[PDB]
RNA sequence: CUAAGAAAUUCACGGCGGGCUUGAUGUCCGCGUCUACCUGGUUCACUGCCGUGUAGGCAG
């Protein structure tokens, strides 16, 4: 929980004092796993400016908060023997999928 | 104690110059005690006016920054001065030592009274912001938006006036601009389990105080114990140490209309969690609340989890 | 006596990269000349087909699924559309010398293993497994998915002495089945060649030309390459396939893997078919492992068993041991 | 129990990429010579199939193998389901094979749904339909012009015979291959639209052309019985039915209707539906893709 | 109605002169990424036009 908190700490953090999101040299990733720490909207956008310039979801959030609890802690092939890998394995996933939905309005 | 019906929210409040020590044992944050009496200033300013009550105050911190300086190759902190005037002659003789702190506080106030009964919504969260803006909240002055992306979201958000999953929208909305901060909130009763636990040798709760805040490291007969959360000591209330006074009868009274009384500093624990973890911004109001028979002035949070 | 600390063997019968190539059926005969498949992206849109969570009574994202839909670009490898068959041509060098390790730690293990493979190749030499070998060979197995719904495909296998061509065998991938072993008489002396090969009196490096007619402009499938995160909407997001300079590809492990489907002698099944030589022989397109470690029949369980203590196995799974020595890796803890 | 933690189906009637091509009405025995659309960049951007002048009509080239073998699965995890999927659809094959869903697919290959913008206007669309298995033609096919039409599917005189030929390819027991050429009559001049990329159109070498998967699409328009109606027509089939032109997913999840809920109690449960959910099901699977978890 | 209320750290400055880091080396063995997909959001809520003014008919 207290990973998660300071996940979100710095994601608050991250996306407040840096006002620079838009195209340029060497943005291009910025841009849809950047839906967390994105930019507010830019002065040349278009119509449809919902999924090029800022898509309305964490859509690449959910499976890189996945990878790095899945990185965090190194699980093997015998780590669900007993419920207490299982719980902090649900655990983990549900507070992945609580994240994802904070995240998903974030974009509104 | 009574639950508001409204969470008026005080935005981004930078205060310059505040109180840093605020306690004969502390130096962090200023003491909540500054706070309740903050908003118990801005109610007989404004709410006699407005026809409401203010009772509590929600302590996020989006950032602090101390006039402190570590000197030289030490492990402590001295404070930052300031230089006074002269005296009669040019002694500079006396040099009393206080901290001083710049603190980017919001708070959210808990309303009581004809908030939507027989007044607007926006209008008294309008009047309320410009005059909280001409006024102190801890020793230190408010500094006001002069700055670019002018806000002024003062958000009096209604709470017992909707259904229930627009009010969770409600609350994780209002989170949303809680954003940097971090509340502190009293743990009196983990503070009392704390002092159960070592109770071994003798249940001091100065003891107890002392020795939980800290890393307190230990080997193998090699690592730190597992920190159970952001845990500081704070001021919560005062206790008397003298018996209840006349207003006319003890020297050098502030005003000679209210008693004095002879009081101590009691501390409290305390702890700075994110406002994402707790289940409604209603439950980390802090409120002062006095026994005049003994001598125990206490400020906390009750319904802190 | 115990194993080895590390024990390591190199690979023998070690394929190429598998190019692939186009042209028309009837001209294969003279087929030196023949372009290349190239690897070419195409842009695909294709809506929501995943299996969700259950009992999802709303449509509120169900309905904003296909009003939100997934834009992609994969790789595709198709024919020219003048061209009906695809022409698959690799080498493979049969380099020979399967008992003797590279890693061996202890001098006592390895004149034990030296002198177990020697007395097997002594009293059954390795003509069996050259059989096999010469039967995936024979068949095009290593036409993955470029087999399936082909309406005639053959091989050319040429043994190129010095630069030149020594021998050439014509084959019919399709008559010579999937299943069954069926010792034949002109793929017997391909067998008696890479026995010869395999044994160590004379290296032999064989140049095999697949031809498959499948269709005009058809869908033919190389190998996948990994894609490594790092672009956006657009660019090969999805599916990349595997090109040496102009043509696509198959990877040469796979094409190595097609041709060492080696042993039909796994306990649990006896008309799945043949499995590829693995320790605790086991197939990814079905999740399984045959030959688990519980029952005597793994690899290492044998090894040890026909090493350590001296217990000679069966005849039927003396070949086993052998054929993924043939393979190599790395054995011992 | 339960299904298969991964398990996925190859697809079958495998199509190509469809060449464009340009030429003169009366002239379709000898479509050997006609240039192939080009595509150029003349100026705002704009891709313009710009058809000759002494060029009218279009004409559509692709191809069309059928495979068979809709009952195995790619890679299956489970050793327990697999075999109780050949006896599902080994059961169906054999209580009723799939002529009907041939003659579907027979119907689809009748008018040109392969043809999206380059269908409507048309004064005639002849679909000329090959069979080669050596090298050469075995019965061709020419098709008429009442007779396309978008949802009017009869026994008809000599769509039984392809009908048959996709239904004994399907089988497995000898594959066919069929060169599925389409004139059209559209306008001397007038845009024919293919596929186009991220404007781009799509375009194989030296000509303009529809990718395989849209042909694909308009190839297995099978499905009429979804509960919502089926007055409009037929769909493309779907696990969930789904349908972007018309803008809503059909086939809810709430009901039981759906290609995920009618294979699992198939299997498993033994709730076999009725004939036209069936051949939804089989149908669903001569398509492929990523089923199971 | 706040450990409330109150507050000028100031003036000046040469871091600086020197220098051998060097000698040697086996990264090894082995591998199945698979199957499917309508870009026909508008690749600019467009484009040259009878009068510098909105009032339009020829692949519009």
């Amino acid at each position: 929980g207290q990973i998660c908190d300071e996940a979100l700490q710095y994601a608050a953090r991250l996306r407040e004092l840096e006002p620079g999101w838009s195209a340029t040299p060497g943005c291009q990733l910025h841009d849809a796993e950047q839906l967390w720490l994105d930019p507010l909207r830019a002065q040349t956008d278009e119509t449809f400016l919902q999924r090029r310039l800022r898509g309305d979801w964490p859509a690449e959030v959910g499976n890189r908060f996945a990878n790095w609890l899945n990185r965090a802690v190194s699980s093997d092939s015998q780590i669900l023997g007993s419920p207490e890998a299982a719980q902090w394995s649900q655990e983990l996933s549900k507070e992945l999928t609580m994240f994802k939905e904070i995240l998903e309005d974030e974009r509104d | 104690v009574t639950d508001p019906e409204a969470l008026l929210l005080l935005p981004r409040l930078s205060i310059q110059n505040a109180n840093a020590i605020s306690s004969p044992l502390t130096w962090g944050f200023p003491s909540p005690g500054a706070f309740t009496g903050f908003v118990h200033a801005l109610q007989r300013r404004v709410g006699i006016s407005l026809d409401i009550e203010l009772d509590g105050v929600g302590i996020v911190c989006h950032r602090f920054e101390a006039q402190i300086s570590q000197p030289a190759g030490k492990r402590t902190k001295v404070f930052n001065l300031t230089r006074n005037p002269l005296n009669r002659d040019g002694s500079t003789a006396a040099i009393v030592e206080e901290g001083r702190a710049h603190l980017e506080v919001s708070l959210l106030l808990g309303v009581h009274g004809d908030g939507l009964d027989d007044h607007p919504a926006q209008e008294i969260a309008r009047q309320v912001q410009e005059q909280a803006g001409a006024m102190r909240l801890a020793g230190g002055s408010i500094l006001p938006w002069c700055n670019e992306r002018f806000p002024a979201p003062n958000a009096e958000l209604l709470m017992l006036g909707g259904s229930d999953e627009q009010r969770r929208k409600n609350q994780r909305r209002l989170t949303r601009r809680l954003l940097p901060g971090f509340a502190l909130v009293s743990r009196e009763a983990l503070l009392q389990q704390h002092l159960e636990t070592l109770r071994t040798t003798l249940p001091e709760a100065t003891t107890l105080d002392a020795l939980l805040d800290l890393c307190r490291i230990n080997f193998e007969p090699w690592q730190v114990r597992d920190k159970p959360g952001w845990l500081v000591p704070i001021p919560a209330g005062y206790n008397a140490l003298s018996p209840l006074y006349l207003p006319g009868e003890v020297r050098n009274a502030r005003d000679r209309e209210t008693p004095l009384r002879f009081v101590e500093n009691l501390f409290g624990l305390g702890e700075w969690l994110s406002p994402h973890r707790v289940a409604a911004l209603s439950d980390l109001l802090w409120y002062h609340h006095a026994e005049p028979d003994k001598g125990l002035y206490r400020w906390s949070t009750p319904r802190f989890v | 006596l115990s194993t080895a600390s590390v024990l390591a063997f190199e690979r023998k019968l070690d394929p190429s990269d598998a190019l692939m190539s186009a042209g028309a059926w009837a001209q294969r005969d003279a087929s030196q000349e023949w372009p290349a498949v190239t690897v070419r992206e195409k842009s695909v849109r294709g809506t929501i087909s995943n299996r969700l969570k259950t009992k999802d009574r709303d449509p509120a994202k169900l309905d904003a699924s296909i009003q939100s839909p997934n834009l992609q670009t994969v790789d595709v490898a198709n024919l020219p559309s003048d061209a009906d068959t695809l022409k698959v041509r690799f080498t493979l060098r049969v380099l020979g010398g399967a008992g003797t390790p590279s890693a061996c730690n202890d001098a006592a293990y390895r004149d034990k293993l030296l002198q177990t493979v020697a007395t097997y190749v002594n009293e059954q030499g390795f003509a069996e497994l050259a059989r096999r070998y010469a039967h995936n060979l024979a068949n095009a197995r290593f036409l993955w998915r470029n087999r399936v719904g082909a309406e005639a495909v053959e091989v050319r296998i040429n043994h190129i002495r010095q630069g030149e061509v020594a021998r050439t065998w014509r084959f019919d991938a399709l008559a010579i089945g999937l299943r069954d072993f069926k010792a034949d008489a002109e793929l017997d002396a391909l067998a008696e060649l890479i026995a010869s090969g395999l044994s160590g009196s004379g290296h032999v490096l064989l140049e095999v030309v697949a031809f498959a007619r499948i269709g005009d402009g058809q869908e033919v499938f190389p190998s996948q390459e990994l894609i490594l995160d790092k672009g956006d909407k657009k660019g090969q997001k999805s599916k990349t396939l595997y090109s040496v300079r102009d043509a696509a590809a198959i990877h040469s492990q796979k094409i190595g893997n097609a041709l060492r489907t080696i042993d039909t002698w796994y306990p649990d099944e006896d008309g799945l078919g043949p499995i590829a030589v693995e320790p605790y022989g086991s197939v990814t397109s079905q999740g399984k492992a045959y030959r688990q470690p519980k029952q005597k029949l793994d690899f290492y369980t044998l090894l040890d068993n026909w090493v350590l203590r001296d217990e000679a196995p069966a005849v039927e799974q003396q070949h086993y041991v052998i054929a993924n020595l043939i393979r190599g890796g790395v054995f011992g803890e």
